[PDB]
């Protein structure tokens, strides 16, 4: 009766780390689109040095 | 089709009308087949599977609490 849950347990375990996983890995991804965004916002400190 | 297989045809010297009947009275058929358990030792012995059991259900328990506090941190 318990080793029921017990399945069920496991289950839904492995799908909360199929979550954190991914989670993760999309908080890496997320964060360098904020390294790239901003290297080139500037390197657009060119582009906008020159109009001046 | 392997229950089937052995559940029918009889055991260990126990009595084919009773042996049938357990097969009727059997509460939970999928997780469960009849099996014979023979005077005091028997019941010794299935408490030395449950123990046996035991352990390993609380350990199981363990890996998924360890999994679960691994994801929590």
């Amino acid at each position: 009766e318990n080793g029921e849950k017990i399945t069920s347990l496991h289950r839904e375990v492995e799908k909360v780390k199929l979550d954190q996983k991914r989670l993760d890995q999309e908080l890496d991804f997320i964060l360098s689109q904020q390294k790239e965004l901003e290297d080139l916002l500037s390197p657009l400190e060119e582009l906008v040095k020159e109009q001046s | 089709a392997q229950i089937k297989q052995l559940l029918q045809n009889p055991p260990a010297g126990v009595d084919p009308i009773i042996w049938e009947q357990a097969k009727v009275d059997n509460p939970d058929s999928e997780k469960l087949i009849p099996v014979p358990m023979v005077g005091f030792k028997e019941l010794l012995r299935r408490l030395k599977v449950q123990d046996q059991m035991t352990k390993q259900h609380q350990t199981r328990l363990d890996i998924i609490s360890e999994d679960i506090s691994e994801l929590q941190k």
